[PDB]
């Protein structure tokens, strides 16, 4: 509820808007890698 | 050596093989060796 008025806490507030930005997205960028668990893979597959 | 009389008749051989596919079955006999796993075998990225 609380916002910056002064344009010196306005950077602060902006900076970290865009820092909470990038750390939730790459968050769930890279969280669709290890739920989708790519399963176990032993590499023998056939007689070749 | 320096004239044979056996060039020319494995030049005549050497066609044969490759027609029939055998000097490319033995290429891929001997140079095919374990798959060197690449570099897109990501797998897991926990951000750093
Ligand atoms: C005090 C803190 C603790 C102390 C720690 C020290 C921290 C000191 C901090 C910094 C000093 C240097 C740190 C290390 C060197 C990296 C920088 C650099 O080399 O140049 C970089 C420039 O990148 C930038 O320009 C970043 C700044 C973006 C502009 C921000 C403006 C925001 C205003 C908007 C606000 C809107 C508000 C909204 C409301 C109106 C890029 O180069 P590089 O790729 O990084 O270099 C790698 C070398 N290489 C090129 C060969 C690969
Ligand atoms: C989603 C909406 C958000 C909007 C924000 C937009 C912000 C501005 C957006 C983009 C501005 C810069 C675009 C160029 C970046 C390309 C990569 C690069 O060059 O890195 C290189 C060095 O790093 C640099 O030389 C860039 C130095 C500035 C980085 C800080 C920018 C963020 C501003 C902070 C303020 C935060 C926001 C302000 C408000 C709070 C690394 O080397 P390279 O990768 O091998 O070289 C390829 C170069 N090429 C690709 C150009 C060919």
């Amino acid at each position: 509820e609380l916002m910056p008025k002064a344009l010196s806490t306005r950077i602060v507030g902006g900076i970290w808007w865009f820092f909470t930005l990038i750390i939730i997205s790459s968050y769930t960028a890279n969280l669709a890698a290890f739920l989708t668990v790519e399963r176990m893979e032993s590499p023998i597959d056939s007689a070749d | 050596p320096m004239g044979s009389p056996y060039r020319d008749k494995i030049t005549i051989a050497i066609l044969q093989l490759q027609e029939e596919g055998k000097l490319h079955m033995m290429k891929e006999k001997w140079w095919r060796g374990n798959g060197c796993p690449e570099e897109e075998s990501k797998e897991a990225s926990a951000l750093g």
